[PDB]
C-alpha cells in the first residue's frame, strides 16, 4: 500500500505520519532524524607548507 | 426470551467493500441477559451473523456489508426494530481473491 509524505529536516523533531487505509484501522509512524551530513565533491588543486 | 426495549442503532465505520466492511452499535435495556436473533429487513446491507448474545450492560457490536455510498435499513434485534443509516467511503485495494 504506497503513501507518501512530507516531513521537515529538523534535528529532534518527532514527525508522526497517518495512514488510513479504508479496510483497516489507521496506523501512526514516528520518524525522526537523528543525524544528518551534507558531504561536498572535491577536486584537489594544490597544498601549500 | 430476554425483552429488549429503546434500542438505537449508529455506525461506527463503513466501507463498501467486497468482505465485512462496516461495524454497527446497538444500544438497548433488557430485564435479563441471554440470546437474541439479529436481522436486516433490506438487501442493501447484509449481516454478518443471525445471533447475538444480550447481556445488561446493554451494548452490542455487529458486522454488516453493503454496496451503496448512503445505505439506509431497518435492523431488529429480537422483537425490537431501528432504523440505521451511514455514510460510506470508497476502499483503496483494485483488486482480491474473494
Amino acid at each position: 500500500y504506497e503513501h507518501s509524505t512530507v516531513m521537515p529536516n529538523v534535528v529532534g523533531f518527532p514527525y508522526k505520519a497517518h495512514i488510513e487505509r479504508p479496510g483497516y484501522s489507521p496506523l501512526t509512524l514516528q520518524m525522526q532524524v537523528v543525524e544528518t551530513s551534507l558531504e561536498p565533491t572535491l577536486n584537489l588543486e594544490y597544498i601549500t607548507c | 426470551a430476554p425483552t429488549i426495549i429503546d434500542l438505537t442503532c449508529t455506525v461506527a465505520t463503513c466501507t463498501h467493500s467486497s468482505d465485512f466492511g462496516g461495524v454497527l452499535t446497538l444500544t438497548y435495556k433488557t430485564d435479563k441477559n441471554g440470546d437474541c436473533s439479529v436481522h436486516s429487513h433490506s438487501n442493501v446491507a447484509t449481516l454478518q451473523e443471525a445471533t447475538a448474545k444480550v447481556k445488561t450492560a446493554g451494548k452490542v457490536t455487529l458486522h454488516f456489508s453493503t454496496a451503496s455510498a448512503s445505505p439506509s435499513f431497518v435492523v431488529s434485534l429480537c422483537s425490537a426494530r431501528a432504523t440505521c443509516s451511514a455514510s460510506c467511503e470508497p476502499p483503496k485495494d483494485h483488486i482480491v481473491p474473494y
